[PDB]
């Protein structure tokens, strides 16, 4: 019965990484911004 | 016209007699005979039968039956015949007695399509055949269908007149399939000088859709919606537009833009 | 690589030339 | 002597399936066995010639036999058996150990070990078949044994890839029948053929394996061309249901090289033209391969001269198949110089070598070709030319006849010309200076995305192994 | 055997023939069905036809057309509308589908509905076609004595 419980449990990391690797994108965008004030 | 117990034989017989609408009549309880024991269509096993029963009498039932939807020009009736035939002249291996027996039954299929410019279901029947350099090209019957595709597509027009003419099989099978496709042969090569060539003669157009009288070329650009000016006709729908929604295709104007500014944001998307 | 190298003419070979020698001269 | 030869053979045959036994059983390896099965059918071949052919007999006494006593003892009655130490329970290499199947636990059904066991006694009994070339009555009887074991058996990921390359064996060994001996068995044997595989491929498109779908439909696709029914072909390609994604190169060209064959006789061979290009291009160029390519590049040409264009001349020369590509070659300069003479006697004599590869049909459009191409050569060199002066070149008929056929191809937008009644001579209406104009830019557009194609296909494959890489511990 | 001269004869009289001709279409419906699906849109016009008796059978053809096309919604509705030719408990890979995705649906409407009333599985709140096929599963798993596949749907 493992099986039916953890299949739901498994969403919840591809719910948070889905929308953590596009914050990953806003930071490197935030770190090019502060790159242009080290030049 | 019902003739004897035997639906085969009063089929046959009110066949040659004529009024092709009552021999349609008996047609429902043909298949409430041969469903039940199957004998309508060859079943895919082997039921021990084939040449057995009412399976040797049902291929001379569709063959007069096709032969007379052809006669009062049902085309939703003459594909339901000739699928009806598919599994004959199919099994029984390669021989019965005449095996095919007459092959210029299913060409009329292959000469219908040609009246409705389809080349799908032309070419495809094509390979269906089980001899292709023997009942198709070395067989001198069934010509009709098989040499006119190659001279519509060499772009003789000349030639191909005379094949539902000079032709001594056209007389009974081929007539009815031989003027409703005349009338796809002056269409095709109407609209040849229609699109491109712009400004239409008039005593030359007469010559090209072979028309004998002038009053029936007029009759031609009525349908057609030809422009009519002082001894000319012109071509004013060269010109096309509406044609229901077109979208990132064909010319567009404020999409068109759009499509290249998607470009940009597709490679900034994939980072993302 | 294309309609070059065994198809090649059949023709301008000699004859067709020898006869432009004489086609100046009748002008 | 005969002793020592059996036990040779099936020591590196019990080698090579305990490799594959413990890869299937911790969570899922089936990727790795995948890559071991390849090179499994090659040593496989080769070493069923050497030692006879009783490696075979001595593997199924070592195991438990779900089938496999009786088609063995079948197998083996079509060759006139000699029996060596035939009875059954002679071999015994068992002797209770973990790997190698734990007989006193196997003979009281506590445990299941026919799972894995009985898909791969199947596999190696069709290998021996088309090795040695056994047909009749040994083809249908393993085909009514594989077919009602797979549909009881649930098929894992992993399970899935075991009768994937079964599928190709059943299609294979039927096809042989046929062209060896036709009669009414033949014709109604591949009707169960064609309803089974109708069946399996919904199955197998719940467990999405992409070897599986990748076998059935190369198979399915072979199938519609032999009978010619494009309904059933055109419905079938309309689903999209082939990954392009983990499927080998070998085959992705096969189903390239069917998509050409579908839509030449559909009149667009725009799309055609392209799958024929990538059939070669993902096609290996090793020997194995030869026959692929032979046959594709035969189909190329074909497609090339039913769309007025005529291939270059290198393709004939520097290839070193050319023998085999003589009789394409003069209807490369047929079609040229418009010849109706040239045409019709280069098809009566080579129509022998036309038949095999059923492109004799496809000809026949090559006979309007000939004066289509004709045409367009004296359009594109002379812009303004008289009526009576294309008579005089390619010996036509008379002068309605050139006006009918030049006709003919402005409607596609081929030659691109006008003809003039009142003046009498037609003039090309092609003025080139489309610089200015919009129609460069449509291409441009999409060769943009064309270079994006081959991005989003590769960054992702660099991660892929790095997973496994920075798992396991360095030094 | 062949179906396609069969689905176009069906525009004619005599619609006892036409019981006839729907049995021999029943073996090709998961062979011929990428063919005959030209045909197709003449099969549902029958079904509104009051005239049209046969369509206990006829939604039986129907149902594994659309489902073999790649539309899972469609295979529930052709295959309750008779509700007659419809066995759930037959073992196949086409009734199992539909019945796993007539749950699937069922779930959606099931968490929105029950704020309105509690009672929604008594009443005919949701579509009966739903609720069909979700009953009959349940009594098929509490006679195959198995209640991780009872419980875990039902909650």
């Amino acid at each position: 019965y493992f099986k039916l419980k953890k299949l739901e449990k498994e969403y919840e990391l591809l719910t948070l990484q889905e929308d953590y690797i596009k914050d990953e994108q806003r930071h490197l965008k935030r770190e090019l911004k502060r790159a242009q004030e080290e030049v | 016209m019902p003739s004897l117990a035997e639906l085969t034989k009063s089929l046959s017989i009110a066949f040659e007699n004529g009024d092709y609408a009552a021999c349609e009549k008996l047609l429902p309880p043909i298949k409430i005979e041969l469903i039940k024991n199957n004998l309508l269509i060859p079943d895919l096993s082997i039921q021990n039968d084939i040449y057995l029963n009412d399976l040797m009498i049902t291929k001379r039932i569709l063959e007069v039956g096709a032969l007379a939807s052809i006669q009062t020009f049902n085309f939703d009736s003459f594909e339901n015949y000739f699928n009806q035939l598919k599994p004959y002249y199919f099994s029984n291996n390669h021989k019965l007695s005449e095996s095919d027996k007459k092959s210029k039954l299913i060409s009329l299929y292959l000469l219908n399509l040609l009246s409705q410019n389809n080349t799908t279901k032309f070419h495809s029947e094509l390979q269906y055949l089980d001899k292709h350099i023997k009942n198709l090209e070395d067989d001198s019957l069934l010509s009709y269908p098989i040499k006119l595709d190659r001279w519509l597509m060499e772009g003789s027009y000349q030639k191909a007149w005379d094949l539902l003419q000079s032709g001594s099989q056209n007389i009974s099978e081929f007539d009815s399939f031989t003027d409703i496709l005349k009338s796809a042969i002056r269409d095709e090569i109407a609209k040849n000088t229609e699109l491109s060539y712009d400004f239409l003669p008039l005593s030359n157009i007469k010559a090209l859709l072979f028309f004998n009288n002038e009053k029936e070329t007029e009759k031609f650009a009525l349908e057609r919606n030809w422009p009519i000016v002082n001894s000319k006709v012109y071509f004013n729908n060269q010109s096309k537009e509406k044609a229901d929604y077109e979208d990132e295709m064909m010319h567009e104007e404020d999409q068109k833009t759009n499509i290249i500014e998607k470009a940009m944001d597709y490679a900034i998307s994939i980072e993302n | 690589e294309n309609w070059d190298d065994v198809e090649v003419d059949d023709d301008f070979t000699n004859e067709l030339k020898a006869e432009l020698d004489r086609y100046k001269r009748e002008n | 002597l005969h002793h020592s030869e059996k036990k040779y053979a099936e020591e590196d045959q019990v080698q090579e399936l305990l490799k594959v036994l413990n890869e299937i059983s911790k969570t899922t390896l089936t990727l790795d066995p995948r890559y071991i099965w390849r090179s499994l059918k090659d040593l496989s071949s080769l070493r069923n010639q050497e030692l006879l052919n009783a490696e075979t007999l001595c593997f199924t006494v070592n195991v438990l036999y779900p089938d496999s006593s009786s088609f063995k003892k079948n197998l083996l009655k079509f060759i006139t058996s000699n029996h060596k130490s035939s009875v059954p329970g002679s071999a015994e290499l068992r002797n209770s150990y973990p790997a190698s199947f734990y007989s006193v636990n196997t003979e009281k059904k506590t445990i299941e070990v026919t799972a894995e066991i009985n898909c791969f006694m199947h596999l190696l009994v069709q290998l021996f078949l088309w090795d040695s070339k056994e047909l009749e009555q040994l083809v249908e009887f393993n085909r009514k044994v594989v077919i009602p074991n797979l549909l009881c058996y649930y098929n894992l990921r992993s399970l899935n890839l075991i009768n994937a390359k079964l599928w190709f064996y059943i299609y294979l060994s039927h096809e042989t029948l046929a062209r060896s001996s036709e009669e009414i068995n033949s014709d109604n044997q591949n009707i169960i053929l064609r309803s089974t595989m109708m069946k399996f491929l919904k199955i197998a498109s719940l467990k999405h394996d992409n070897e599986t779908k990748a076998m059935l439909i190369n198979l399915i696709l072979r199938d519609f061309l032999n009978n010619g029914e494009v309904d059933s072909a055109s419905d079938f390609i309309s689903k999209l249901e082939y990954p392009h994604t983990d499927v080998s190169s070998s085959l992705e060209a096969r189903y390239f090289f069917y998509l050409s064959k579908i839509n030449a006789i559909q009149l667009d061979y725009s799309t055609a033209n392209e799958y024929i290009i990538a059939a070669i291009r993902k096609a290996p160029h090793n020997s194995k391969s030869l026959g692929f390519l032979q046959q594709s590049n035969k189909l190329h040409c074909c497609i090339q001269l039913l769309m007025g264009d005529i291939p270059e001349l290198s393709f004939f020369h520097q290839s070193n198949m050319q023998k085999s590509l003589l009789p394409y070659y003069h209807l490369t300069k047929a079609v040229k110089l418009g010849d109706l003479k040239k045409f019709t006697s280069t098809i009566t004599k080579y129509k022998q070598l036309l038949l095999k590869d059923d492109t004799y049909q496809l000809c026949v459009r090559l006979r309007s070709n000939v004066i289509k191409t004709g045409i367009r050569i004296i359009s594109l060199t002379y812009k303004k030319i008289s009526l009576r002066d294309i008579c005089l070149k390619l010996n036509l008929d008379s002068e309605q006849t050139v006006e009918y056929m030049v006709s003919r191809a402005i409607r596609d937008g081929v030659i691109e010309a006008k003809i003039n009644h009142e003046d009498g001579f037609i003039e090309t209406t092609e003025l080139l200076n489309i610089y200015d104009s919009e129609d460069p830019q449509q291409v441009f557009d999409e060769r943009i995305k064309f270079a994006n194609q081959l991005h989003d296909e590769y960054l992702v494959s660099m991660r892929y192994p790095e997973d496994k890489k920075t798992q396991q511990n360095e030094k | 055997t062949t179906a396609a001269p069969l689905l176009a004869l069906l525009r004619e009289n005599q619609d006892s023939v036409k019981t006839y001709a729907l049995e021999s279409i029943n073996n090709v419906v998961d062979q011929l069905w990428s063919e005959i699906s030209n045909e197709l849109p003449d099969i549902e016009a029958l079904y509104d036809d009051d005239t049209f008796s046969d369509r206990e059978m006829a939604a039986l053809i129907a149902s594994k057309v659309y489902y073999n096309l790649g539309e899972y919604e469609s295979a529930v509705k052709y295959a309750l509308a008779a509700k007659d030719r419809f066995d759930i408990d037959e073992k196949s890979q086409f009734v199992e589908t539909i019945v796993s995705k007539s749950i699937e649906m069922y779930v959606q409407e099931a968490s929105k509905q029950y704020t309105k009333d509690e009672q929604f599985y008594t009443k005919d709140i949701i579509d009966p076609k739903l609720t069909s096929i979700f009953e009959r599963m349940i009594e098929k798993c509490l006679k195959a004595s198995e209640l991780k596949l009872a419980l875990g749907i039902a909650l």
